[PDB]
C-alpha cells in the first residue's frame, strides 16, 4: 500500500567495527577454554 | 587438536590490534 | 490521505476510537489504593505462610501434606 | 540565616554544646560501666561464657524452639 | 644539506611526524619489548615442563602439553638457581636452560626494563608537544606494582620461584600462597589499594554518568548522541553548572566540585595514591613484615580463648600453609 | 541514521507493523517448542522408569507436557508402567506437531500485517493519525486473560472437561494425572496442596473478568494519566518488563 | 494544567516535599531516610554491644575485645536458615534481648538496607526530573544494587541458610571471600574474570582521564596555581582535546576523539563489570560453579608426573575445605582426626 | 529550632557521642 | 564572629587525636590484649 | 546377605557410602566422565534467575526512558534557572 | 574433545563477525 | 522399594553439579542398572558403625 | 559421525552465505 514513513537507516563506523570484533574474539578466548573442558 | 584452535584465537586478537592501529579511521579536525 | 478499510476494521472501529478521553479530577484513584493495600497484605499472608513465619492449624507445609 | 560560619563562632553555640555534650558523654560512660549494657543486649560478661553444664561453644539446632533453648545455654 | 650523518639520525628519532613516536627511551624500549614479547609467545606454546621447586618434578605450562588458555603459564625459575643471573649462555645445552626455568628470567628482565622506559617516553613526547609532563608520574603506579611482584618480592624471599608466574592460573596460585604466608588481607596497605580501585571505579562510574546526563541537544533522536561533538571544537559540549547543581542537591552542596580543574585532579590522585600503598604493601611484605595477627587475642578470665573471625581466617591460612610446596619442606618452619 | 541498538524503534510509531513483529516473535517461541519436543522424543528412553527415570535423562520440555496430562506416545509407550491403548490425537508427537503448524500459521499472519500496515482501524477519529486507546485495549486483554484463567481451573484441572494435573504421593513412589477438587480454606494456600492450584485459577479467573469489565468502562483520571504517562506506548513496556520478573522470581523459587 | 483544576491536600504536600533545602527530601525521602538511618544505626549497635556467641560461637563486639577489624554483625545460625526473624515472629516472640542473641539483628540490617537502596535510587530519579536532566546516574547505580541483591539475598536464598550470607563486618567478609575460594573455586568463574576487568579497567580510566585533562590544560591564568584559572560558566573548554588525541595516538596507538563517547565509555566499563559478576553469584547460589576442567583431572588421575598450577590449586582448595570447615560450619557437628586432613610434610 | 537540616545532624550527632562514652569505657574493662 | 576558627579546630583536632591514642592504648591492655 | 573383610573392598564401598545408597552403573553406554551434573530443576532455576535479574535492568532503562522522554536527545540550552 | 566444542565456538565467531561486517560495508559506501 | 533407595543418593541432588558440565545426569555417571543393597559396617566386636 | 563432517558443512554454508549478504546490503542501500 502506502510507503512507510518510518524507514530509518543503520550505520556502523570503523571505530565501532573494531570494538565489535575485539569484543567477540576476546571472550571467545575466554570461554573456549571452558567449552572443551 | 584444541592446541591449534587456541593459537588461532590468540593471534586472531593480535590481528585486530594490528589493524586497529595502522588502518584506523583517521580523525579529521573541525 | 485515507487509510485502508476492511470488514473487520469497521467492526473493531468503536473499540479503538476514543483515544484521549479522561476523567477530570482524581476519579477512582482512592478506590484503587484500597485494592493495592489489600493485595499487599495478601502477599504477606502467602509469604509468611510459605516462609513458615506464621503457622496455621490445617497446613503443615511439607511433602507429607501433599499426600493427604 | 546561619550560613554555617557564624554557628561555629557564636558564643550562644558554645554555651549550649559545653553542657549537653559531656552530659551525653558521661551517660554513655555509665551505660557500660554499671553492667547495664550486658543485660539490655545480652552479651555475656568474661566470667560468664562457659557455665558448668556446657564447656564448649553454644549451638541451637532447632528452629521454632530456640527461645527457651538459648535461655538454657545462657546459664539462666 | 651540510648536516651530519648523526644529525640526520637525531632529527628522525625525535621527529614527531612518525606514526608511533620513538624518542630516546624508545630506542631501548622497542628492542626490549619485542624481545620479551616474542619469547613470551614461544614459551607459552612450546616450553618443555619446568622444575619450579628444585625437587625434579617438572610443571607443565604449554598449550602443546595439554593445557588451555587458563592453565597456561610461563613457569618461574627453579629454586636451586635462586638469585643467580642465569642467562642463556651459562647453560651448557639449550634444553638444560629450558628445564631449569630459563625463559622466566629472560622475560622479566626485558619486561621490567621495557616498562621503566615506556614511562620514559610518556614524558618525552609530552615535552615534544608542549604538554605538562605528569602523565609519566601516573604510569608509575602500575610500574611500582609490577616491579614488586616480579623483582622486589623475589629479593626478600631469595628466589625467583616465589615470584609471580606469567599465567592466569599461575597468578591465582601466587595470590593463595602469598596470603597463606603473609596474610595480605589483614595489612592496611592492601586495604588502601582495595579502596584505591573500589573508589577508582566509583569515581569513574559517577563522573562518566553526569557528563553523559548533561549533554546539550544538538542531534535528532534516530542519530546517536555522540554526533553532537565534532572533533577539535572550542565550545563546551555539556552543561557543567547543571551537573554541580544536580550533585549538590544529591548529598549536599559542600560535597561537590564546582571547579572542574579541581575535579579531574581528584580523579587522578585517588587511585594513583591508592595503588602506591598496595605496591609498597607487598614490597614491605617481601622483607617479611606480614600484617596483623590477632590469633588467640580475645581471652576471658580463667585463661580461655574465644574465637573471633580472625581465628577463622587463621584456619584458612593454616590449611594453606601446610599444603603449598607439598614435597619441599623437610623442617617444621617455612623460613624460605 | 540509527545506531545498531536502536534499530527496532522504527516500529514504535505505527501500530500495524508492531503486530507483525509480535506475530513473528510468537512464531519463533512456539516453533522452538515444537522443535524441542520432536528433538527430545527422538532421544527418549522409556525403558526403565523406576531407575533411569525421566528427570535423570536430562530433559526440559517433556515434563511440562506430562504435568498437564500427556502420558502417551504415538510409539505406544506410557510413563507409569503400561502401554498405549490408544494415544488419541493429543500425544507427544501430536502436540509437537501442533506447535509447528501453529508456527507456520503465525508466520503467515506476520507477513500480512507487515504489508498492509496502514489500516483505518488505527487512525483514530477527530485527529486522523496513529493512536491507541491504551486503557481500553487493556480491558480487552485482561478480560480474555482471566477468562482463560477461569476456563483452565473449572475444566482442565477439575476434570469436568480436561484431564487434570499430575499428582504424586509424598515420596515419589507413585502418582499420575487424575482430576482434583479445589480446596477453599486455609489449605488452599499450602503450596504443596494440589487443590490450591484449581482453587486459584477459579478465584483469580473471576476477579480478572470483573476487572476486565471495569477497565473497559471506566476511563482513567487526568491526574493519574500524566503521572503514569498513559498516552505513550512505552509505559506499558516498562511495566510489563516489571511484571514479568516478579513472575520469574516466583517461578524460579 | 492549562484548564484550571483545583488543588487537593496531596498537591499541597508535594510542594513542601519538593522544596529546595540544604538536604533534599522529596517523595523518595520517606522510603530512604527512615530505612537508611536504621541500617547503619543498626550496624553500629550490633558491632558495638551485640554478641555472636550463641549463633556462630565467637565474639564479635567492641564490648568483648574485638577491634574495628574483627567486629561484625553476624548472620543468624543455620537453625532458622530462611526465616525473616521478625522481632514479633515465632523465632523471637517479642523479646528484644533474646532476639539479638539469635543473630536476628543481621536481618534487621540487610532488609532495611535493601529498601534503603531502592529509595536511594528513586532519589536520583526525582532530582533529575526536577533539574530536567538525563537519568544515566540512576542507571549506573543499578550495578551496586545487582551486587547487593545477588550476594546478600539471592545467594542465601539458594544455599541452605542465612548462615552462609556475609556478615556486616570487616574480617567477616574476609572469610566469605575465603569461603568462595575453597568451596567454590570462584577465581575460575569467568563471570568473576569479567568482574575484575570491569573493576581494574575502570580504575585505569579514572587515572588516565584525570591525568590527560590535567596535563593538557589551557594557560588562562598567570599564577602557577592552575586551579585558580577556571570560571565555571565559561563557554570554551579547559583543555586541548586535539593535543590529548595526538599524545595517546603516538604513545599508545589509538586514542579518543570524542568527548561525548569518552565519558560514556567510563560509564559502561564499571557497570558491565559488576553486572557480569552478579550472574556468577547466581550460579554459586545453585552450586553451578566452574570448579573443574574434566580433561585435566583425568590426565592427572592416571599420571603422577603431569601437573600444572591448576592441579596445584585443587590441592589448595582441599586445604581450605578440610581445615576451616570444622569451625566454619558448627551446625554440621563434625570432628576430624589429625590423620584425615591432607598435609605435605613437616 | 526544628529544621530538616538540624534533625539530620542531631539524628546522628546525638547517638555518636553516646557511643563514644561506651567504647572509651570499654577500654578500661579488665579480664 | 567571636572566637577565631583556627584555635577551635586546634582544640578539637587535638582532642580527636588525643581520643585516638586511647584506642591504641586500649589495644594492648584490658580486653582483647592477648595475655 | 554377603560379607567382605577385604582391605581393598571395604574402602571401595565405604567411599561409596558417603553418597547415600550404593549402586551399579554402566559408564560405557554414554561414555560417562564420572563427575556429576545437575537435574533440570537446577537448570531451570539458573535460567529464570539470570533472565529475571537481567530484566530488572530492562525495567529501569525503559522506565527511565518514559519519564525522561523529552530530554532523551540531550538537554536544552538554558537550564541555569536551578541555581538556588 | 567435545565434538560440539569447536563448532559452538565456530558459530560463535563467524555469525556475529558477519553481522558487524554487513553494517560496516553499507556504512562505508555512503 | 528400589525406587526409594534411588532418590536417596547424592548423585541426584542438583546442587552437586557444575556450570560447564554439559548434558544429561546419565552422562555423568552412567545409566543406573540395579540397586546394590544396603551396606552395614560391623566392627571386629560386631559394633555397627555409621558413615 | 565424522566430527569434521558437520563443521565442514557449517563453514561451507555460512561463509559464502555471509559473502553474498554483504554485497547485497550495500547494493540495496543505493
Ligand atoms: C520485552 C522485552 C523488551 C523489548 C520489547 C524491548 C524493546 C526495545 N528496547 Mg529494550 N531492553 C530489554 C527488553 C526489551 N526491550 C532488556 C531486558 C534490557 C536489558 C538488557 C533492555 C535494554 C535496552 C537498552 C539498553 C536499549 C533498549 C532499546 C530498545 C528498543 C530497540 C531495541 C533494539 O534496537 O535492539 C536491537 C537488538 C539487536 C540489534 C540485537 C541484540 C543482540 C542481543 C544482545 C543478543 C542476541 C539476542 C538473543 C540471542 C535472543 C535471546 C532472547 C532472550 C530473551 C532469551 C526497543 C524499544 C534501545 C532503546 O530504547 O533505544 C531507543 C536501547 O538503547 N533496550
Ligand atoms: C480462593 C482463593 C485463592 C486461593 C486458594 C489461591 C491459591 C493460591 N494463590 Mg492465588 N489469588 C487469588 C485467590 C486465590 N489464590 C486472587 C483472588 C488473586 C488476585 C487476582 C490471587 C493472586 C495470586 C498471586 C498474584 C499469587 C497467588 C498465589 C497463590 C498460591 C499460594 C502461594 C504460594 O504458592 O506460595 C508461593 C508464592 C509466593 C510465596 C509469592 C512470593 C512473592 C514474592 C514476595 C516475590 C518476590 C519478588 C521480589 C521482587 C524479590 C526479588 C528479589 C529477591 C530475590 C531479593 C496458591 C496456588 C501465588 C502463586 O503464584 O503461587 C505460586 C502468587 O504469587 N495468587
Ligand atoms: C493453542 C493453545 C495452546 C495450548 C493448549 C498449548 C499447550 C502447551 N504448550 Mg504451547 N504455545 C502456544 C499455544 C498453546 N500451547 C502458543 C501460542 C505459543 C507461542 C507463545 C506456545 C509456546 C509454548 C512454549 C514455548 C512451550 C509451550 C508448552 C506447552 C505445554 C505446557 C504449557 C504450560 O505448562 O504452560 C504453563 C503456562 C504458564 C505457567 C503461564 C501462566 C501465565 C503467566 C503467569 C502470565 C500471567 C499474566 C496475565 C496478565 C495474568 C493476569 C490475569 C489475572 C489477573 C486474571 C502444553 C503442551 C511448553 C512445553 O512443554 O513445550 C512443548 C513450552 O515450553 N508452548
Ligand atoms: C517506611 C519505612 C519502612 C519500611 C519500608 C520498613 C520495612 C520493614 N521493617 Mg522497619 N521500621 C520502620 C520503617 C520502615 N520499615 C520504622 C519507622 C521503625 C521504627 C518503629 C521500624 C522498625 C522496625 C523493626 C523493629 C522491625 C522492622 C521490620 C521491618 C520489615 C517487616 C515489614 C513488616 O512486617 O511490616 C508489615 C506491615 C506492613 C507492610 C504495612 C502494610 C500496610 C497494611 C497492609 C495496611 C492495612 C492496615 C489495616 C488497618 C490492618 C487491619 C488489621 C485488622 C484486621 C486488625 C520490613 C523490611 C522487622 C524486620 O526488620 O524484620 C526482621 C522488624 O523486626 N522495622
Ligand atoms: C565496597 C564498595 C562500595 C561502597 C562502599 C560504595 C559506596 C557508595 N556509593 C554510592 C554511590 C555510587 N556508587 C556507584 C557505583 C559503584 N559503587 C561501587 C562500590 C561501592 N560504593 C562500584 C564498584 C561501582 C561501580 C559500578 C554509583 C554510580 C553511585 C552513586 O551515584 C552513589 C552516590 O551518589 O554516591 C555519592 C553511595 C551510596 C549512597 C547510599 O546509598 O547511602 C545510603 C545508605 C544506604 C541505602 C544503606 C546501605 C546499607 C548497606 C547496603 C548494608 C549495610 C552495610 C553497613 C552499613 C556497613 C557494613 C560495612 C562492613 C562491610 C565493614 C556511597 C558513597
Ligand atoms: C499510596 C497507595 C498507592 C497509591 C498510588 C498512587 C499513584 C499515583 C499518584 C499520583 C501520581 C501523579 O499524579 O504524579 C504527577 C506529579 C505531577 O503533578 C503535577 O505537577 C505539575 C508541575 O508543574 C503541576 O504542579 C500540576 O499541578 C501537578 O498536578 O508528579 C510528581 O510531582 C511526582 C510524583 C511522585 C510520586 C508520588 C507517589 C505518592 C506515593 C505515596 C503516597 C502516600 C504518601 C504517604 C504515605
Ligand atoms: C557519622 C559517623 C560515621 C563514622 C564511620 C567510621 C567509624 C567506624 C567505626 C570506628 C570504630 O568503631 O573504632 C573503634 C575501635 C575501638 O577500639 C577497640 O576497643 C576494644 C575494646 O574492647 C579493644 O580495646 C580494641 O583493642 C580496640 O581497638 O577503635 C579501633 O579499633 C582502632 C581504630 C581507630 C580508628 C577508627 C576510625 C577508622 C576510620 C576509617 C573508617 C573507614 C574509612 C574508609 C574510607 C577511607
Ligand atoms: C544462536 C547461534 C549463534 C550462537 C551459536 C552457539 C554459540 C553458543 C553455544 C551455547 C553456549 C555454550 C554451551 C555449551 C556448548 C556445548 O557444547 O553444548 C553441548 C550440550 C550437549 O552436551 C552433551 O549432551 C549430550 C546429551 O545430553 C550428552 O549428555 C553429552 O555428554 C553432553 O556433552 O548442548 C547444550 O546443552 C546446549 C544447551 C544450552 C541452553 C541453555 C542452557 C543454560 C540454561 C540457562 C541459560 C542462561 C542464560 C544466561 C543469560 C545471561
Ligand atoms: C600479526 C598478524 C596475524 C594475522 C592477521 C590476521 C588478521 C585477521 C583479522 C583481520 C581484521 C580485519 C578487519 C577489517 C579491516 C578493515 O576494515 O580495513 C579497512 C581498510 C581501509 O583502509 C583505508 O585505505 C584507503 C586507501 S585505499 O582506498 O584502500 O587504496 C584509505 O583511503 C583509508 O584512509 C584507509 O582507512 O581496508 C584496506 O585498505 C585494506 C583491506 C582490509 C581488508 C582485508 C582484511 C582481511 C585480510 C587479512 C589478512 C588475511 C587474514 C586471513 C583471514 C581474513
Ligand atoms: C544463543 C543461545 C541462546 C538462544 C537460543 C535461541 C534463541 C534459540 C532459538 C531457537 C528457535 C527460535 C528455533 C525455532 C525454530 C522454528 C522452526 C523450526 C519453525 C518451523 C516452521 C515451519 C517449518 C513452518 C512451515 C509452514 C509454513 C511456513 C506454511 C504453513 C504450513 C507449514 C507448517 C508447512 C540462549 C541465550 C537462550 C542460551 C543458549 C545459546
Ligand atoms: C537497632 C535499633 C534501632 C536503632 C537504633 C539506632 C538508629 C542507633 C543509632 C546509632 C548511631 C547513629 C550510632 C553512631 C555511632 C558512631 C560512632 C560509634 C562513631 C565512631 C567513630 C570513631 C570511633 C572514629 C572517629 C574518627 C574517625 C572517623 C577517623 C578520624 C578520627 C576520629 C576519631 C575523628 C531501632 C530504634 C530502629 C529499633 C531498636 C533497636
Ligand atoms: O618457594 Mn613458593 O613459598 Ca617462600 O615459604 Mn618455603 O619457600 Mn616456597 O614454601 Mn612457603
Ligand atoms: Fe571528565
Amino acid at each position: 500500500a502506502r510507503p512507510n514513513p518510518n524507514k530509518q537507516v543503520v550505520e556502523l563506523n570503523r571505530t565501532s567495527l573494531y570494538w565489535g570484533l575485539l569484543l567477540i574474539f576476546v571472550l571467545a578466548v575466554l570461554f573456549s577454554s571452558y567449552i572443551f573442558n | 587438536m584444541e592446541a591449534l584452535v587456541y593459537t588461532f584465537l590468540l593471534v586472531g586478537t593480535l590481528g585486530i590490534i594490528f589493524f586497529s592501529i595502522f588502518f584506523r579511521d583517521p580523525p579529521r579536525m573541525i | 490521505e485515507p487509510g485502508l478499510v476492511t470488514p473487520l476494521g469497521t467492526l473493531l472501529r468503536p473499540l479503538n476510537s476514543e483515544a484521549g478521553k479522561v476523567l477530570p479530577g482524581w476519579g477512582t484513584t482512592v478506590l484503587m489504593a484500597v485494592f493495592i493495600l489489600l493485595f499487599a497484605a495478601f502477599l504477606l499472608i502467602i509469604l509468611e505462610i510459605y516462609n513458615s513465619s506464621l503457622i496455621l492449624d490445617d497446613v503443615s507445609m511439607s511433602w507429607e501434606t501433599l499426600a493427604k | 540565616e546561619r550560613p554555617f560560619s557564624d554557628i561555629l563562632t557564636s558564643i550562644r553555640y558554645w554555651v549550649i554544646h559545653s553542657i549537653t555534650v559531656p552530659a551525653l558523654f558521661i551517660a554513655g560512660w555509665l551505660f557500660v560501666s554499671t553492667g547495664l549494657a550486658y543485660d539490655v543486649f545480652g552479651t555475656p560478661r568474661p566470667n560468664e561464657y562457659f557455665t558448668e553444664d556446657r564447656q564448649e561453644a553454644p549451638l541451637i539446632t532447632d528452629r521454632f524452639n530456640a527461645l527457651e533453648q538459648v535461655k538454657k545455654l545462657s546459664g539462666n | 644539506e651540510n648536516s651530519s650523518l648523526w644529525a640526520r639520525f637525531c632529527e628522525w628519532i625525535t621527529s614527531t611526524e612518525n606514526r608511533l613516536y620513538i624518542g630516546w627511551f624508545g630506542v631501548i624500549m622497542i628492542p626490549c619489548l619485542l624481545t620479551a614479547t616474542s619469547v613470551f609467545i614461544i614459551a607459552f606454546i612450546a616450553a618443555p615442563p619446568v622444575d619450579i621447586d628444585g625437587i625434579r618434578e617438572p610443571v607443565s605450562g604449554s598449550l602443546l602439553y595439554g593445557n588451555n588458555i587458563i592453565t597456561g603459564a610461563v613457569i618461574p625459575t627453579s629454586n636451586a638457581i635462586g638469585l643467580h643471573f642465569y642467562p642463556i649462555w651459562e647453560a651448557a645445552s639449550l634444553d638444560e636452560w629450558l628445564y631449569n626455568g630459563g625463559p622466566y628470567q629472560l622475560i622479566v628482565c626485558h619486561f621490567l626494563l621495557g616498562v621503566y622506559c615506556y614511562m620514559g617516553r610518556e614524558w618525552e613526547l609530552s615535552f615534544r608537544l608542549g604538554m605538562r609532563p605528569w602523565i609519566a608520574v601516573a604510569y608509575s603506579a602500575p610500574v611500582a606494582a609490577a616491579s614488586a611482584v616480579f623483582l622486589v618480592y623475589p629479593i626478600g624471599q631469595g628466589s625467583f620461584s616465589d615470584g609471580m608466574p606469567l599465567g592466569i592460573s599461575g597468578t591465582f596460585n601466587f595470590m593463595i600462597v602469598f596470603q597463606a604466608e603473609h596474610n595480605i588481607l589483614m595489612h592496611p596497605f592492601h586495604m588502601l589499594g582495595v579502596a584505591g580501585v573500589f573508589g577508582g571505579s566509583l569515581f569513574s562510574a559517577m563522573h562518566g554518568s553526569l557528563v553523559t546526563s548533561s549533554l546539550i541537544r544538538e542531534t535528532t533522536e534516530n542519530e546517536s548522541a555522540n554526533e553532537g561533538y565534532r572533533f577539535g571544537q572550542e565550545e563546551e559540549t555539556y552543561n557543567i553548572v547543571a551537573a554541580h547543581g544536580y550533585f549538590g542537591r544529591l548529598i549536599f552542596q559542600y560535597a561537590s566540585f564546582n571547579n572542574s580543574r579541581s575535579l579531574h585532579f581528584f580523579l587522578a590522585a585517588w587511585p594513583v595514591i591508592g595503588i602506591w600503598f598496595t605496591a609498597l604493601g607487598l614490597s614491605t611484605m617481601a622483607f617479611n613484615l606480614n600484617g596483623f595477627n590477632f590469633n588467640q587475642s580475645v581471652v576471658d578470665s580463667q585463661g580461655r580463648v574465644l574465637n573471633t573471625w580472625a581465628d577463622i581466617i587463621n584456619r584458612a591460612n593454616l590449611g594453606m600453609e601446610v599444603m603449598h610446596e607439598r614435597n619441599a619442606h623437610n623442617f617444621p618452619l617455612d623460613l624460605a | 541514521g540509527l545506531p545498531w541498538y536502536r534499530v527496532h524503534t522504527v516500529v514504535i510509531n505505527d501500530p500495524g507493523r508492531l503486530i507483525s513483529v509480535h506475530l513473528m516473535h510468537t512464531a519463533l517461541v512456539s516453533g522452538w517448542a515444537g522443535s524441542m519436543a520432536l528433538f527430545e522424543i527422538s532421544v527418549f528412553d522409556p525403558s526403565d522408569p523406576v531407575l533411569n527415570p525421566m528427570w535423570r535423562q536430562g530433559m526440559f520440555v517433556l515434563p511440562f507436557m506430562t504435568r498437564l496430562g500427556i502420558t502417551q506416545s504415538w510409539g505406544g509407550w506410557t510413563i507409569s508402567g503400561e502401554t498405549a491403548t490408544n494415544p488419541g490425537i493429543w500425544s507427544y508427537e501430536g502436540v509437537a506437531a501442533a506447535h509447528i503448524i501453529l508456527s507456520g500459521a503465525l508466520f503467515l499472519a506476520s507477513v500480512w500485517h507487515w504489508t498492509y500496515w496502514d489500516l483505518e482501524l488505527f487512525r483514530d477519529p477527530r485527529t486522523g493519525k496513529t493512536a491507541l486507546d491504551l486503557p481500553k485495549i487493556f480491558g480487552i486483554h485482561l478480560f480474555l486473560s482471566g477468562l482463560l484463567c477461569f476456563g483452565f481451573g473449572a475444566f482442565h484441572v477439575t476434570g469436568v472437561f480436561g484431564p487434570g494435573i499430575w499428582v504424586s504421593d509424598p515420596y515419589g513412589l507413585t502418582g499420575r494425572v487424575q482430576p482434583v477438587a479445589p480446596s477453599w480454606g486455609a489449605d488452599g494456600f499450602d503450596p504443596y496442596n494440589p487443590g490450591g492450584i484449581a482453587s486459584h485459577h477459579i478465584a483469580a479467573g473471576i476477579l480478572g473478568v470483573l476487572a476486565g469489565l471495569f477497565h473497559l468502562c471506566v476511563r482513567p483520571s487526568i491526574r493519574l494519566y500524566f503521572g503514569l504517562s498513559m498516552g505513550s506506548i512505552e509505559t506499558v513496556l516498562s511495566s510489563s518488563i516489571a511484571a514479568v520478573f516478579w513472575a520469574a522470581f516466583v517461578v524460579a523459587g | 494544567g492549562t484548564y484550571q483544576e483545583k488543588r487537593t491536600w496531596f498537591d499541597d504536600a508535594d510542594d513542601w516535599l519538593r522544596q529546595d533545602r540544604f538536604v533534599f527530601v522529596g517523595w523518595s525521602g520517606l522510603l530512604l531516610f527512615p530505612c537508611a538511618y536504621f541500617a547503619l544505626g543498626g550496624w553500629l549497635t550490633g558491632t558495638t554491644f551485640v554478641t555472636s556467641w550463641y549463633t556462630h560461637g565467637l565474639a564479635t563486639s567492641y564490648l568483648e575485645g574485638c577491634n574495628f577489624l574483627t567486629a561484625a554483625v553476624s548472620t543468624p545460625a543455620n537453625s532458622m536458615a530462611h526465616s525473616l526473624l521478625f522481632v514479633w515472629g515465632p523465632e523471637a516472640q517479642g523479646d528484644f534481648t533474646r532476639w539479638c542473641q539469635l543473630g536476628g539483628l543481621w536481618a534487621f540490617v540487610a532488609l532495611h538496607g535493601a529498601f534503603g537502596l531502592i529509595g536511594f535510587m528513586l532519589r536520583q530519579f526525582e532530582i533529575a526530573r526536577s533539574v530536567n536532566l538525563r537519568p544515566y546516574n540512576a542507571i549506573a547505580f543499578s550495578a551496586p544494587i545487582a551486587v547487593f541483591v545477588s550476594v546478600f539475598l539471592i545467594y542465601p536464598l539458594g544455599q541452605s541458610g542465612w548462615f552462609f550470607a556475609p556478615s556486616f563486618g570487616v574480617a567477616a567478609i574476609f572469610r566469605f571471600i575465603l569461603f568462595f575460594q575453597g568451596f567454590h573455586n570462584w577465581t575460575l568463574n569467568p563471570f568473576h574474570m569479567m568482574g575484575v576487568a570491569g573493576v581494574l579497567g575502570a580504575a585505569l580510566l579514572c587515572a588516565i582521564h584525570g591525568a590527560t585533562v590535567e596535563n593538557t590544560l589551557f594557560e588562562d591564568g598567570d599564577g602557577a596555581n592552575t586551579f585558580r584559572a577556571f570560571n565555571p560558566t565559561q563557554a570554551e573548554e579547559t583543555y586541548s582535546m586535539v593535543t590529548a588525541n595526538r599524545f595517546w595516538s603516538q604513545i599508545f596507538g589509538v586514542a579518543f576523539s570524542n568527548k561525548r563517547w569518552l565519558h560514556f565509555f567510563m560509564l559502561l566499563v564499571p557497570v558491565t563489570g559488576l553486572w557480569m559478576s552478579a550472574i556468577g553469584v547466581v550460579g554459586l547460589a545453585l552450586n553451578l560453579r566452574a570448579y573443574d576442567f574434566v580433561s585435566q583431572e583425568i590426565r592427572a588421575a592416571e599420571d603422577p608426573e603431569f601437573e600444572t598450577f591448576y592441579t596445584k590449586n585443587i590441592l589448595l582448595n582441599e586445604g581450605i575445605r578440610a581445615w576451616m570447615a570444622a569451625q566454619d560450619q558448627p551446625h554440621e557437628r563434625l570432628v576430624f582426626p589429625e590423620e584425615v586432613l591432607p598435609r605435605g610434610n613437616a | 529550632i526544628f529544621t530538616v537540616r538540624w534533625l539530620a545532624i542531631h539524628g546522628i550527632a546525638v547517638p555518636t557521642i553516646f557511643f563514644l562514652g561506651a567504647i572509651t569505657a570499654m577500654q578500661f574493662i579488665q579480664r | 564572629g567571636r572566637i577565631p576558627l583556627w584555635l577551635v579546630g586546634t582544640v578539637v583536632g587535638t582532642l580527636a587525636i588525643g581520643l585516638l591514642a586511647v584506642f591504641f592504648y586500649g589495644s594492648y591492655v584490658g580486653l582483647g590484649s592477648s595475655l | 546377605g554377603l560379607t567382605f573383610t577385604d582391605p581393598a573392598t571395604v574402602k571401595k564401598y565405604a567411599r561409596k557410602a558417603q553418597l547415600g545408597e550404593i549402586f551399579e552403573f554402566d559408564r560405557s553406554t554414554l561414555q560417562s566422565d564420572g563427575v556429576f551434573r545437575s537435574s533440570p530443576r537446577g537448570w531451570f532455576t539458573f535460567g529464570h534467575v539470570c533472565f529475571a535479574l537481567l530484566f530488572f535492568f530492562g525495567h529501569i532503562w525503559h522506565g527511565a526512558r518514559t519519564i525522561f522522554r523529552d530530554v532523551f536527545a540531550g538537554i536544552d540550552d538554558d537550564i541555569n534557572d536551578q541555581v538556588e | 574433545v567435545n565434538i560440539y566444542g569447536l563448532t559452538a565456538t565456530a558459530l560463535f565467531i563467524i555469525i556475529p563477525t558477519s553481522f558487524l561486517l554487513i553494517l560496516y560495508v553499507k556504512t562505508a559506501s555512503t | 522399594p528400589e525406587k526409594l533407595a534411588f532418590y536417596d543418593y547424592i548423585g541426584n541432588n542438583p546442587a552437586k553439579g557444575g556450570l560447564f558440565r554439559t548434558g544429561a545426569m546419565n552422562s555423568g555417571d552412567g545409566i543406573a542398572v540395579g540397586w546394590l543393597g544396603h551396606a552395614s559396617f560391623k566392627d571386629q566386636e560386631g559394633r555397627e558403625l555409621f558413615v
